[PDB]
């Protein structure tokens, strides 16, 4: 059980993900990264079945980078989200479906920040905030309660923390640390891990 | 075949000095129904080799078609080489194993009898490609009812005359008629010697029912 | 089975037991679970013996072709990725493989866990196999990056030993290897019964 | 030039590649077939190009089914290929329909195969002509001949190869409708000896086969003793 | 049920020289709402729309692949597609997947591009078409929708009355379905304009 | 000219020039001899060495326990055909648990090699073989040709100046059936020696020998192993 | 279904009931289960109606073409062989129990069974279908070597009537065909023409 | 539902000496509660230096040994030398793994001489996992044989006994004893014991009678 | 114009004969086999001082016990060398042993004559390879040198030159070769011969040399090791 979260402010998208790789009753890695850089202003966050998750995300990543090399400019976040969706949907009924749940976060020069949610069935929804994993059941209502559309990034990192503190308090799984990144006009920034 | 349809019961064989005898009743059963009461379950393959088959009779007819055509093809060449009993047994082992491995067996258990270069040949092949040779063989219920009698005689006297082997086979066929509910009292005996393959039939066993009056 | 490995200042320690079972029957006590992929790379065997040995042998073939074609040794990252990409195609068909790919390349000591479920992860320490939970307890309480070489040998040895004691499916001998910058070495092979006499009386 | 492909007609409507294949047949030594009251007899003038060869090398008579013989002239590798096609056709017919292939049908089927090699730049015509012979109580004696164009007809007597005309002239003298296979084998040997050019080609073997009432409808080699008497009759008749 | 995994409801209704089409706004996964602005109705022409309920992924795929085919059609033919022809195009697309269907049951609403006659229809997931002269419904609350439409619909409604009727039919139907709602969007299609409204609606 | 480039083009004389040309590849190969008695089949081959420091080309190849071949013509075509023969032999033992009769294997060669003579853009095999075998019908020597024809032989020679070797073989062939193995191999060597320029001789460097028979699986003799056979010649 | 055919000197008699059921609903009470395959060759069909119609159509095509190519009337044995090849090859995808019967100038009147599974056997007389179970005793006791055409038609009608009384899956009318060098003669027994055997009342 | 496998019984054993290898098997071929034949050995000569023992599903034993026979010849043809014991073992691993998803139901043990002339035993699972062993039992009675060999050849659980090299004479006596013990308790092991001894001089054969019940 | 699989009246394939003529456009390579190992030596043939001489690789490792020298159309040699590398690794995979020099050479030579245009896959080989190869290595037969040309004919040689001055170089090889010659003598001899036949003045940058010995693996001589050997010559 893996957790992803995104929160879109006016000019930025904040994303976080747990850093655990688990197997059976053990955590096998405590500094795992569930984020994939697609381009200077796009992150794909990918969870789900082992093998499928990295294979799918890295395929998308290489194709996004290829588009940049072929054309001299990048796909927009929206175009990248639709490209991702097309591939997942096209594989749904094939001999090689990918059992993956995703967020795509991006910043476009002209359209601003965008956050997209996709499930393994390949339904795509744009959202102001979203979360995947069992931890979403405990945190989405906190986001519904405290969010606003104009939420500043200092305040957004607090809101994120409340979600993460709620997992420490109430969720049955041990998820002690989280990767945190923010995207804006100036590209992808690493923030400090949030750790307990 | 996934589901056998019309089937044959036991086939027997025994080696003797100068040849091999095989026997099989002339019945195709359809479940419990004794449906086709005059079918031959024995094939002359060529001058040195004969075959008897238990199990699905359609699948036997297919093997007979294929094998018969293989022998024709070889005879056309007129080149001094013929398939030996052992070669035919090998081919059949491969054919059954190959069909087993495609999960589409030929639903048969077979007894190959032959005589070539002064040696009696007697070989078994089943639907899974299990194959071996022995001085006597019995498929189906024959494995339980006839094979013990065959082996008991062979232990006292490993080399039988033709007539001794023939009488022993008749005794086994009688037992099978008494105790296999899918048997029938009309059978063939096929013999291979130096002289070739002879199929005799239809034959019947005498039976005794005195025990019917020995209950009270 | 119990296998483990860990990165530290002086390379990567790799250790294993030697037991194979078929149900409850002990089929062998002399299995070589540390697979010599090439002189600078080790793999480990857990799950299905044939599955690990076959696919790591194919890995060895491909790494050598790589070296011939490119005129340099493959990285631990790239080797582990080859293995992951080979097995991924067979997910759901019942392969059982849990392996650690252990080396030392331009990024220093390297350690990846790779399995038949599709996982491929880099890490500081891992244990794999039916006895892994028992090895983790002991390894985790003693592990540091700054372990001296002899302290690292002792920890690895003891963690496998303790796993063999609790885990019915682990036993035999503990085999220990050390990946150094100029290649791996075989460090020791100690029968569990002889280790028992040592760690008690 | 109009003669390089079987897919090109000449301006007069000829297919020269088929005619050239026919020239290969016409260069070969002679084979004959004669149908009679109770069967069909084949004979071949089999030129021996080296005394190093075994008696029996490069047979020009084949069994194509148990009841069907085939006699060939022309390029021998092509002829053997056709004997295999004929064998396969006969075998497939038995598997599919459950009885022995009628001779006329076998001839028609193999002729259509030969014909298929006369239409295309992708393949060349067969450089052979062949006869097929059979006997059964139901169908009587039958003798067919097929050429490189794929034409197939039935015959009382037939000859193919370089002395074809000379052979037909001799066959025409026989009242074959009233003669038995045992009578006819002698006449076949006689005719091969008549048309053999002993100055221009030095050594030959006579190859003989037959199918008829006397073989129970099986195509067989003529027994050695009968062949040797037939040769002695032919040699003495040449006097 | 595969068809209830995302929930959702669509309906179309005929008026005098006008048609209406409506949909709920919820995108959810079983019990969990994920967004409340999910698009289920798509323009296929200036006066021709398709509404899709069912599995959200297939709602999106069918809309996109249909648009692909329609764009090519219009480029080749040099005209706008007729409503009946769009229906046939959709039927063909769905039936191609007869043995592994898309889980969506579309409704179409529009006016003929040359005559402006009203058209409505629905299709099942394998492309069986049904044209009506009143209303069509599709979704997890079809029974609730039938009950409202049967009771409220009348022939030859003007655009204002059509708007109130389709709106009341949707709002009251989805309010008896756990997995449909979170808002209602309504398009009224007339010869000279499209009017798009979102309704004041329950958000539970 | 217009009739000589395509194996699908008959000439106006009823010939196929591409087949004739493929046969020239065999006539220019180094000579090899095959002969038989009632109990053994023997191959003898002259090996060419390109230079004084090269090993001498292999001429004799193993096919199965009961069959070997000597080659003349294109080496790569010889390997291709030898691999086909090997596979046909293996298949026969796999299916029937008995050796493939030699005459049946030669038939298969004839059929396989005829195919490319009749299809546009294919070519004949540019190799001739001598095939030594032993089966239920005894010893055999067969010859195969680029034309796809084949011959059953009392003895044979193919390759450069093989007419000489053939003349020797005809001269002595009435003796071969009753020869012991030693005598038979000597005959093979004498025949092969007829192909050589007057100065040159058979040596352990240029002679290769293959033998199969009633009691002897197909065996190749080269280099020091041919010495026993070369002594007490002349 | 009940089907039957019987050999006489110079021809064959074929017969069938006329009932086709889906479950225990009678979907056709006047089915024609005797299908012409060539001028003097018929088949009696039992098992899946779709399967037997499809196979009969295909054999009719194959045999027609064969017969034109040979310029001769087809052998009954050839027709049976064609059925057998298809029924055996596709035995895992067919539910077809066939009787082939007819006349040809080479072997006269002949009856072949091709039961489920695709074996083939020539018989003096053959029965099949669900209702055949109930008439094995009757046919075994009643059959006599050397029956005339008029006797064979009676024997078939009687056997089919008995089967039809007892088998819920058989009934309706009795369709009969006699085939000989002279041709095919078809008739139907219906109502009171069907042989009657009392219920054993009291 | 057709099953493509049946169990046919059989016990196999191999022992490596300093200059010999032994491969041994019983000769009973079984099915269910029945004996097919009392004279079906489970050992196959591969080369003058290598024998293989095969038990399990007889259909697969027969196919697999024929495949190995073909492959040895193919190797000899392409490389101009016989395959070594080690190379046979490596190859067999790959043949077994080619059927990883429809396995050969065969337990294989190779015994032979290595390239220094020393005894070599390789043991396999059905999908081709293998290693070199000093001794190994396989098949039906393997759990009965293996502990005694551990004790008597491996000296396990024994204090104050000299670890001497294993003589051929003692190896033969052990082989006969463990099979006789197995014939008492494993219903599938019986009739006769066939023993192949591989040394520099070649392969020789002994047979010993076992109980026939 | 005629097909690629056309025989000449002399019984040769035109395309193969023409490929053999292409070998003569290649730079000279020499192989010598001794009881102490084999050496392979090749003229680099530098065409501009701006070209990096280390990017000319006309001697390559096939496996640790086998090297290969090439002459002719060098780009053609890549698929051959790769096939040799892959075959040796397949053999190791399957048999857990090193493949013989003869066997590697045989495997590569089976690709020669696999060309033609109606029979094969959509874009199969249209022509033979314009390359000759010297395979030098050590296996249980000891040190061995094999030569292969575009006909697919391959043969063991005690010493062999290939490429433009191979006549010439082969004559000198006859003169100097003997069976008991040491590896160090063979190395000296092959550089003396290269020095004669090369148009440019021989130095430590415009030749390559490699050895394989029973002792040790394939070894490419470094610049400094070449300089050392070049002093005497
Ligand atoms: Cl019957
Ligand atoms: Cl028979
Ligand atoms: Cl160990
Ligand atoms: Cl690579
Ligand atoms: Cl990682
Ligand atoms: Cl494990
Ligand atoms: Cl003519
Ligand atoms: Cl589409
Ligand atoms: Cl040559
Ligand atoms: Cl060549
Ligand atoms: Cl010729
Ligand atoms: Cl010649
Ligand atoms: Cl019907
Ligand atoms: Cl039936
Ligand atoms: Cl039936
Ligand atoms: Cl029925
Ligand atoms: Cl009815
Ligand atoms: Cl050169
Ligand atoms: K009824
Ligand atoms: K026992
Ligand atoms: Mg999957
Ligand atoms: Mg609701
Ligand atoms: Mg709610
Ligand atoms: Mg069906
Ligand atoms: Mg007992």
């Amino acid at each position: 059980m893996e957790y992803l979260i995104g929160i879109q402010g006016p000019d930025y998208v904040l994303v976080a993900s747990d850093r655990v790789a688990a197997s059976n009753i053990v955590q096998m890695k405590d500094d795992h990264d569930k984020m994939f850089k697609m381009s200077e202003k796009i992150l794909l966050l990918c969870v789900g079945e082992a093998g499928d998750t990295v294979q799918f995300a890295e395929y998308i990543q290489k194709n996004v980078q290829l588009y940049k090399m072929r054309n001299g400019y990048e796909l927009s976040p929206t175009a990248a989200a639709n490209f991702t969706r097309r591939n997942l949907a096209d594989c749904l009924r094939s001999r090689t479906p990918y059992h993956v749940n995703l967020l795509l976060a991006g910043y476009d020069e002209h359209e601003g920040p965008a956050l997209y949610y996709m499930d393994y069935l390949a339904a795509l929804a744009k959202a102001p905030f979203a979360a995947h994993g069992y931890g979403a059941f405990l945190t989405l209502s906190i986001l519904d309660r405290y969010y606003t559309p104009t939420i500043s990034r200092e305040r957004a990192v607090e809101l994120l923390r409340k979600c993460l503190e709620e997992l420490q308090k109430r969720f049955i799984l041990n998820l002690p640390t989280f990767s945190v990144r923010i995207i804006d006009k100036n590209g992808i920034h690493d923030l400090d891990n949030i750790s307990f | 075949t996934q589901n056998p349809m019309v089937t044959g019961t036991s086939v027997l064989g025994v080696k003797f000095e100068g040849g091999v005898v095989i026997a099989a009743d002339m019945l195709g059963s359809y479940g419990s129904l004794a449906r086709f009461r005059n079918i031959s379950r024995i094939m002359r393959v060529n001058n040195s080799t004969m075959l008897g088959a238990s199990g699905d009779y359609a699948d036997f007819q297919y093997l007979k078609q294929v094998l018969g055509q293989m022998v024709i093809d070889e005879e056309l060449l007129g080149d001094g080489h013929s398939y030996s009993p052992r070669a035919i047994h090998s081919w059949l082992t491969r054919a059954m194993y190959s069909r087993r491995s495609k999960m589409n067996p030929l639903w048969n258990t077979m007894v190959i009898g032959g005589y070539a270069d002064g040696e009696s040949f007697l070989g078994y092949v089943d639907m899974l490609g299990v194959a071996y040779e022995a001085p006597s063989l019995a498929t189906g219920y024959g494995a339980y009812l006839a094979q013990p009698l065959l082996r008991e005689v062979l232990e006292k006297q490993p080399v039988l005359s033709q007539t001794e082997a023939r009488d022993l086979v008749e005794r086994c066929m009688r037992v099978l008629y008494y105790r296999d509910a899918r048997s029938y009292n009309r059978f063939q005996i096929a013999t291979v010697t130096e002289k070739g393959v002879e199929i005799e039939g239809p034959l019947s066993t005498e039976t005794n029912w005195d025990i019917a009056h020995m209950i009270s | 089975t119990t296998t483990l490995a860990f990165k530290f200042r002086h390379g990567v320690i790799v250790a294993a037991d030697s037991r194979a079972t078929a149900g409850a029957y002990i089929a062998s006590q002399t299995v070589k679970k540390v697979i010599e992929i090439n002189p600078y790379l080790l793999g480990t065997m857990a799950g299905g013996a044939a599955d690990c040995s076959f696919w790591e042998r194919l890995l060895a073939r491909q790494c050598r072709i790589y070296e011939l074609r490119n005129k340099e040794r493959i990285s631990v990252a790239a080797a582990s990725k080859l293995l992951a990409n080979m097995v991924y195609q067979y997910k759901g068909m019942g392969l059982s493989m849990g392996t650690m790919i252990c080396g030392w390349d331009k990024r220093g000591p390297g350690l990846y866990y790779v399995d038949s479920e599709g996982n491929r992860i880099s890490g500081a320490t891992f244990s794999v196999g039916s006895g892994s939970v028992y090895a983790y307890g002991v390894m985790d309480r003693g592990y540091s990056y700054d372990l001296e070489v002899e302290q690292a040998y002792d920890l690895a040895r003891r963690a496998i030993y303790q796993a063999t004691y609790r885990d019915a499916y682990s036993g035999g001998a503990v085999n220990l290897y050390h990946v150094r910058e100029d290649g791996w070495i075989r460090v020791s092979s100690d029968n569990v019964a002889d280790l028992h006499e040592k760690y008690s009386g | 030039g109009y003669d390089l492909s079987a897919s090109t007609f000449s301006p007069d409507g000829r297919v020269f590649q088929v005619e050239y294949a026919m020239k290969a047949v016409e260069n070969s030594s002679t084979a004959i077939g004669i149908r009679c009251k109770d069967g069909v007899v084949f004979g071949v003038e089999k030129l021996v190009l080296s005394k190093l060869y075994e008696e029996g090398s490069n047979k020009r008579l084949f069994n194509v089914d148990r009841h069907v013989g085939m006699a060939v002239a022309g390029l021998l590798a092509d002829a053997r290929s056709l004997a295999d096609i004929a064998r396969e056709e006969a075998s497939n017919f038995r598997s599919n329909f459950g009885y022995n292939i009628p001779l006329k049908h076998l001839a028609d089927r193999v002729a259509m195969y030969v014909h298929a090699y006369t239409l295309y730049s992708a393949v060349r015509p067969f450089g052979c002509s062949f006869m097929l012979g059979s006997y059964s109580v139901n169908d009587g004696a039958q003798l067919y001949m097929i050429d490189p164009s794929g034409v197939s007809y039935g015959y009382w007597g037939c000859a193919i190869g370089k002395a074809r005309q000379a052979a037909k002239t001799e066959i025409e003298k026989l009242q074959m409708k009233e003669m038995t296979c045992r009578d006819i084998v002698k006449e076949v040997a006689k005719i091969i000896y008549i048309v053999h050019d002993e100055v221009k080609d030095k050594a030959f073997e006579l190859e003989l086969s037959w199918v008829g009432e006397l073989t129970n409808g099986r195509h067989e080699i003529v027994p050695k003793d009968i062949r040797e008497e037939a040769e002695k009759y032919a040699k003495e008749s040449l006097k | 049920s595969i068809m209830s995994y995302n929930g959702g409801a669509v309906m179309a209704m005929k008026g005098k020289n006008c048609v209406a089409i409506a949909a709920d706004r919820r995108f959810g996964i079983q019990a969990q709402m994920v967004t409340t602005d999910f698009q289920k109705i798509f323009p296929m022409g200036d006066r021709l729309y398709i509404g899709l309920a069912g599995l959200a992924t297939d709602v999106q795929t069918v809309a996109q692949r249909l648009k692909f085919r329609l764009n090519l059609y219009e480029l080749k033919e040099g005209r706008q597609i007729k409503p009946y022809t769009l229906m046939s195009m959709v039927a063909n697309l769905l039936y191609e997947k007869r043995f592994g269907p898309y889980y969506t049951e579309p409704v179409i609403a529009g006016l003929d591009p040359k005559t402006f006659k009203p058209f409505i229809c629905s299709l099942d997931l394998i492309g069986c078409p049904m044209v009506t002269d009143d209303f069509v419904v599709s979704g997890t609350c079809a029974e609730q929708m039938y009950g409202m439409c049967e009771s409220l619909w009348e022939p030859n409604m003007d655009p204002d009355h059509l708007f109130e009727t389709i709106s009341q039919a949707m709002l009251n139907a989805v309010d008896r379905d756990a997995v449909s709602g979170m808002g209602v969007i309504v398009h009224i299609i007339e010869k000279d304009k499209i009017t798009t409204r979102t309704l004041k609606a329950r958000m539970d | 000219n217009q009739y000589d480039n395509d194996v699908t083009v008959w000439s106006p004389q009823g010939r196929i020039h591409q087949i004739e040309y493929a046969m020239e590849a065999v006539k220019q190969g180094s000579a090899t001899v095959g002969l038989k008695s009632k109990t053994h089949a023997v191959l003898v081959a002259l090996k060419r060495a390109q230079s004084e420091l090269a090993a001498h080309q292999k001429k004799i190849l193993h096919v199965d326990n009961h069959i070997g071949i000597s080659i003349a013509g294109l080496t790569a075509d010889a390997r291709l055909l030898c691999n086909f023969m090997r596979q046909e032999c293996l298949d026969s033992r796999f299916v029937f648990d008995r050796p493939l009769p030699v005459s049946r294997l030669v038939s298969l060669i004839g059929s396989k090699t005829q195919i490319p003579t009749q299809r546009y853009g294919r070519r004949p095999y540019g190799v001739g073989l001598l095939i030594a075998g032993y089966d239920d019908m005894g010893p055999h020597i067969f010859q195969t040709c680029p034309s796809a024809n084949y011959f059953d032989c009392r003895a044979m020679s193919i390759g450069a100046r093989s007419q000489s070797a053939r003349t020797y073989l005809e001269r002595h062939m009435s003796e071969f059936m009753e020869c012991n193995l030693n005598e038979l191999v000597k005959h093979g060597l004498r025949a092969l020696r007829e192909t050589l320029p007057a100065e040159q001789d058979l040596t352990t460097k240029n002679v290769s020998i293959g033998i199969v028979g009633k009691d002897l699986e197909f065996t190749i003799y080269d280099d020091d192993d041919v010495s026993p056979f070369l002594e007490g010649l002349e | 279904t009940t089907i039957m055919a019987v050999q006489f000197d110079g021809g064959v008699v074929l017969g069938a009931d006329s009932r086709t059921t889906t479950g225990s609903y009678i979907a056709n009470r006047v089915t024609d289960k005797l299908t012409p395959i060539h001028d003097r060759i018929f088949c009696c069909r039992s098992g899946s109606a779709a399967d037997t119609q499809a196979v009969a159509d295909a054999v009719t095509y194959q045999l027609g073409f064969h017969s034109i190519e040979l310029n001769e009337p087809p052998l009954v044995h050839t027709a049976a062989s064609l059925f057998k090849e298809m029924c055996y090859r596709y035995r895992e995808d067919l539910m077809a129990g066939i009787i082939i019967a007819g006349w040809d100038p080479q072997e006269g009147g002949q009856v072949y069974s091709v039961p489920m599974g695709g074996m083939m056997v020539r018989q003096s007389f053959a029965i099949g279908g669900s209702g055949s179970s109930y008439i094995y005793g009757y046919v075994d006791a009643t059959y006599r070597e050397g029956m005339t055409k008029e006797e064979c038609l009676q024997f078939t009608a009687n056997a089919l009537a008995l089967a039809m009384e007892r088998d819920g899956s058989s009934g309706g009318v009795i369709r009969l065909a006699a085939i000989a060098e002279s041709g095919v003669e078809r008739q139907v027994l219906l109502g009171d023409q069907i042989p009657k055997f009392a219920v054993a009342t009291l | 539902r057709f099953s493509p496998y049946v169990f046919n019984g059989g016990t196999i054993l191999a022992i490596a000496g300093e200059d010999f290898a032994i491969v041994a098997s019983d000769t009973r071929l079984s099915e269910g509660f029945s004996i097919h034949t009392r004279d079906s050995p489970k050992c196959y000569k591969l080369t003058d230096k290598t024998v293989i023992g095969c038990s399990g599903f007889h259909g697969d034993c027969l196919t697999l040994t024929k495949i190995i026979e073909a492959r040895l010849k193919m190797y000899k043809h392409s490389n101009n030398k016989a395959m070594t014991t080690g190379a046979i073992a490596a190859m067999l691993s790959t043949i077994l793994y080619s059927r990883r998803f429809f396995p050969y139901y065969v337990y294989n043990i190779i015994g032979g001489l290595d390239e220094e002339g020393k005894g070599a035993v390789y043991s396999f699972d059905p999908v081709g996992s293998y290693q070199r062993d000093s001794f190994k039992a396989g098949g039906s009675a393997s759990a009965m044989l293996q502990p005694l060999l551990d004790n008597q050849v491996g000296f396990k659980n024994m204090q104050n006994v000299e670890h001497v090299p294993l003589s051929l004479d003692r190896a033969m006596r052990l082989v006969k004893d463990v099979f006789i013990s197995a014939a008492e308790r494993d219903v599938y092991t019986g009739d006769a014991l066939r023993i192949c001894i591989v040394t520099k001089e070649g392969i020789r054969e002994e047979t010993v009678s076992l109980r026939k019940d | 114009d005629r097909g690629v699989n056309t025989f000449s009246p002399e019984g040769r394939l035109f395309q193969v004969e023409y490929a053999i003529e292409a070998i003569k456009l290649g730079s000279t390579a020499i192989g010598i086999q001794t009881s102490e190992g084999v050496c392979l030596a090749v003229e680099k043939r530098i065409t501009s001082p701006l070209m990096e001489p280390s990017s000319i690789e006309k001697i390559v490792e096939i496996d640790a016990h086998i090297g290969c020298a090439m002459s002719g159309l060098i780009a053609d040699a890549k698929t051959l060398i790769d096939k040799a590398r892959v075959e040796t690794q397949n053999h190791w995979f399957t048999y857990n042993e090193t493949m013989t020099v003869e066997s590697v050479t045989q495997a590569v030579s089976n690709l020669a004559l696999q060309f033609g245009e109606e029979d094969a896959d959509p874009g199969a080989m249209s022509r033979p390879f314009g390359v000759a190869l010297l395979f030098g290595g050590v296996d249980e037969k000891g040190p061995q040198l094999f030569h292969m040309d575009p006909s697919g004919t391959f043969v063991q040689c005690d010493a062999r030159a290939i490429g433009s001055a191979s006549e010439g170089a082969q004559s000198s090889l006859q003169e100097v070769y003997h069976k008991s010659m040491t590896l160090k003598e063979a190395i000296k001899s092959s550089l003396i011969i290269l020095k004669q036949v090369m148009e440019e003045k021989l130095n430590a940058t415009n030749i390559e040399l490699a050895t394989v010995q029973p002792g040790q693996n394939f070894h490419m001589f470094t610049k400094e090791e070449l300089e050392e050997v070049i002093k005497d010559i």
